[PDB]
């Protein structure tokens, strides 16, 4: 029944996070120049980190529905919990967000100042990842109880 | 006959998740540094695990009590989560920024955050119990 | 029942607010006055069932809307902006712009679609469709808009970053398509 | 049969955003004008081109109107409800959006009288948005039709 | 029967717009004249202008006023509650159109002596946005017919 | 019912008080400010406020009236007129007033100024107060049509 | 069977305190400010505060008015008025004495400046307090109708 | 039956107290503030604290009385006036601390400065309690209406 | 019901906030004034120690009521408590707010002028009255738990 | 019957946290901000810290205890005190970390300058901790009336 909003709230709270990896990663990744350098690879992986993020809800978003079903056992009430277990998803990767640009804006930059220090963001960015593959997991484990 | 709790299971990974999040945010803002985001994350390590032990014990059925044992046995782990956080994160710039003057002290601003982290340790204490308590219900 | 009649003036009751915005404590008192009202407390009176319908589908394309006109809307400054500076290359830079309202497109699509009192699910699993593909809008015309108004004034480099917040639109299409596609036609 | 708030809900915000859109473009319109005499006649566009969002929630309303009647079905206004606040909204980031870029342009035109052509171009990009809206209430005033 | 409120509702809001459309118009009014004491019978358009939206929630007032009644049709006054926040609100965002253009107007007109007739144009554009909302409610007004 | 919509028969002098106030005191600052450079402009600066004060006077006029009408008894349809009374006056008032302070502070520093303006300075106040006259005529009509009266 | 409404007893001397003080506080702080330049003033700048403080009389004539009238059991319709009583005479109040202080300290402070608007400063002043006054009429009219009594 | 007024017995001490307390602090500020520049003004500048906490010991007043007034069961009418004291006399004194601490600095501040004026900062702060005492006047007339009593 | 225990809670807060508040800004200045003057410290811990009295108070408050509580009771019984706390603590959170503020004063004075700390003190002395009427109306008030139905 | 007030259990632990985090914080910022001038004074500006952590420990116990008592069934007297347990010791924690923090930096700041001062930092703080102190006493008390249990 109403545990279908959770459907809703996968990637409305999913893509929420990872569009703000993808703006404030951007927006410093305008300097500082050089548009030749063969990387144009680093340059995307704060976005693709966070653009995952958005993958994330969805693979959520489309397990919620498909085991949803307009005319199927719910309300006694089956469906109940699938409300948590996408919001469940959501945060993690909205948690990921707000983190993926904070170190992003500056990480960008960083390879400015450090170029040698390209590890490191990256070790920062990974845990900064982190948070959603959770999210994730709780999520399916719930759908997975899910009946 | 809600079972409605479950909300909690959620609800603990979801400020926990937000702390190293902020956690991390403020931290990472060189092999030294990352050591405050390497402490911060456990606690979303530990969310997971919280959610986790509570759904395989939530179910279709059961009964009103396990249900809000279950429900604050996050908000132990999760709202501590946050302020976990919320701890590092003051901390993950700071040890970082002074460090840059000198870098010896930092031995203490290890050990300050290594006094915070044990926050989000306290929640699972007291989320595992709970769990341990959810149990024996009718 | 009368609880009917109140959303629509509590969902307007809002949107002048912040209509008015763009021209504290109130909050607690409702939630004290609320927190008391639980507790009093001694039995307890539940949510159920109304007929709803549309509110999402147009609160779908209007929160969808304004993603759009917000986007273009910190954009549209910043191209012009460059503007005269080097007011060629206006255009070059307006691929960003027609992003920006495509969104708005997504959930246009929305609108039809979602053309069409047991078995609610028709309608009620409805709505949260309109609002799920909504905000995935609502903020992916904000994505899109930022990235444009760096990149007017910052070439292609960019763009990557434009199209990689592009495809939140479809995503954002997507599920409100499935997340509607076992809804049966209400009478 | 309340949804009627709708009809209202039209013409209102609608009104508001087209203000709100007028507001921004004039400041800066006769701002500019005392540099530059001639680009009144050019920097009007804006506004009338803000006010038109305006017509919309008229049309709006007026279909919504011709549909009240006393007894109703509950179904009709929702649609009539939706109808509005689709348009309205809509019009609402409408003008929001027309007022900011009608500073831009106004302001740039006044610098270099060459984006201007741009500073149309966006703006006549801007109001497809309405149009959007206006387009979703009639096809749902299309279906206060089945009526019960 | 309590939409009567509404009945209220037009005159309310709508003087507060015209309020507020007069002030900002003459806080520059005055400030101007200072500099040019001749413009006083030119910038007094906008308000004047300004004040014009009063006179419709009056007229839509005026005429709900006389559809009350004691007992009444529920769907009586919803419509009626509908009349009121259209003319109002409209005039409210009207007024607030109406200020803002209102100092640029004069403060412009004193610079430069020309874009008048613009800021008159521009004025001139703003009103319609008010008589949208008084159309409404007539409409509105005249479907209070058929009563039950 | 019960006959609650008094409340109303308070709100009107209620509002409309506080725009008299609030159109008295950013009327007045400039007034005492202006002075101490001119201190001749005293009695033509005291338009504004005597002409704000105007307003109090309606609300008065409009409880005064509602007073009359209220009773132990009532119908229910009696009070809701009487509230949508109060707030007419009242809120137009409240809108009268912030409209003449604002015009008030910029009049009496105008007139400073340019000794000329004062009229009109006078002439946008004189065009203000009309507004709380609407209001004050809705209520009156409204007040009419306490009659019929269940 | 509530007879609740005798908050509004409390709700005149509530707000009218809070006027009072709002007005005695903007009033006195010019006043003191003003003084260190001329000491003489300090009788002739009591006034607004002097003025101020009436308002307050008025909640306590509208409270003690009030308090006769409450009643173990009472009317329904008895206390509304009593509500609408204070609300009437404290909003007034509150907003009178926001017009008093904000009046207040320009009149010492202008007064300091030109010991001529003195009189000004007091005339608006004078014209301020009226308001206060209405509502003091409102109550009254409406504790007038607290007979009839089921 | 409820008998739940008995709230209002604390709401006396407690906002009387907050307003006390908030006279006392930014009264204190410049008296510290004042002495380093003069030591003698202490005595002196002790004036509005010492007036200042007379507030509070209204409330304690209201309180006592309402406090012998409780009891187990109650009349349902006995409190809502023990509510109406309390806030009478307790947001009275709000206002009444609110006021005092405001001019409670200008005092101290002007009286450094010039001392002659500190006998009309005295003279404002004498006309300020006034305000309480006449909230704690309303609730013992209040308090005077508990009986009756069903 | 008998919830009012809340309240026995409600006394041990909003006195513990205010004695923290008005510890802080208390100890702000102290602090910042000892580097200036590194004597008056034992001197300038009177506003704090005046401050933790309040404490005291809530704590007492709590107490008393802790004993009446009961797994029954009359439900006339606990609102006094309910009343009880609120008296003592919202006076001890307004008393507190008192004492940090003058108390940065005083240490802030008393290092310009090493006279006014009488003063200061003074003050203070007069401040913390406020926290023992609460103290007062709720020890009246427990007295009133009797007669219990 | 609820059986609800375990949030309680939680509540304790929650705030107590809360107040030890941000009292480590603002301690902590000055900490590290110090060191940076005196690298010495980081083994002795641990103490707040230290101290901070401290009141976690407490909500522990505190939680502890009441975990033992929930159980499927209870009283529903059982948790009301588990919710004003959890309540007193947090809340109290709350203020006691934010209490902590503030004098925090003031001490390590403090320290920094005057290598004397730490021992009256150190006092003040010694005379924060109390607050807990009693939080925990309240719920300790609270819980041991945990029994007679209906």
């Amino acid at each position: 029944f109403f545990g279908f909003a959770g459907c809703a709230a996968a990637m409305v709270l999913s893509c929420l996070g990872a569009a703000i990896g993808t703006a404030k990663s951007g927006i410093g990744i305008a300097g500082i120049g050089t548009f030749k350098p063969e990387l144009i690879m680093k340059s995307l992986i704060p976005v693709v980190m966070s653009g995952i993020l958005a993958i994330y809800g969805l693979v959520v978003a489309v397990l919620i529905a498909g085991n949803l079903s307009p005319t199927e056992d719910y309300t006694l009430f089956n469906g109940f919990m699938h409300l948590s277990c996408g919001l469940c998803v959501g945060f993690a990767c909205l948690s990921s967000g707000y983190a993926i640009g904070m170190v992003g804006d500056v990480g960008v930059r960083k390879y400015m100042h450090q170029p040698r220090l390209f590890v490191g963001i990256v070790l920062i960015l990974i845990f900064s990842e982190v948070l959603g593959l959770y999210g994730m997991i709780v999520a399916l484990i719930l759908n997975t109880r899910g009946s | 006959a809600p079972f409605f709790g479950a909300i909690g299971c959620a609800s603990a990974i979801i400020f926990t998740s937000l702390g190293a999040a902020y956690g991390t945010a403020k931290s990472g803002v060189l092999f030294k540094n990352i050591v405050p985001v390497i402490m911060a994350g456990i606690i979303a390590i530990y969310g997971l695990v919280v959610s986790v032990l509570v759904c395989y014990s939530l179910g279709q059925k059961q009964a009103l009590y396990t249900g809000f044992i279950q429900l604050g046995a996050g908000l132990s782990v999760g709202l501590s989560g946050l302020a976990a956080g919320f701890a590092i994160g003051i901390v993950g710039d700071a040890g970082v920024r002074g460090s840059s003057q000198q870098p010896r002290l930092f031995v203490g601003m290890i050990l300050i955050l290594i006094f915070a982290e044990v926050l989000g340790l306290y929640g699972l204490i007291v989320a595992l119990l709970l769990n341990s308590r959810a149990t024996q219900d009718v | 029942m009368n609880k009917e009649s109140k959303d629509d003036d509590m969902s307007l009751g809002k949107f002048s607010f912040s209509h008015f915005l763009y021209y504290v404590y109130g909050l607690y008192k409702l939630f004290t006055g609320h927190g008391s009202d639980i507790n009093f407390g001694k039995f307890l009176l539940r949510t159920s069932p109304y007929m709803w319908a549309n509110l999402g589908i147009a609160l779908c394309v209007g929160l969808s809307v304004v993603g759009a006109a917000w986007g273009i809307f910190i954009t549209g400054s910043s191209m012009i902006g460059a503007g005269v500076r080097a007011p060629r290359i206006t255009t070059k830079n307006l691929i960003s712009i027609i992003f920006c309202e495509v969104v708005a497109i997504y959930g246009l699509i929305i609108a039809i679609v979602f053309s069409s009192k047991s078995n609610l699910y028709t309608g009620y699993s409805l709505f949260w469709a309109g609002i799920t593909v909504g905000a995935s809008n609502l903020i992916c015309g904000i994505a899109v808009g930022i990235t444009g108004a760096t990149a007017a004034i910052s070439f292609v480099k960019i763009l990557v970053i434009e199209i990689f917040g592009s495809i939140l639109g479809l995503l954002g299409l997507i599920v409100g398509l499935l997340m509607a596609g076992k809804a049966s036609e209400f009478q």
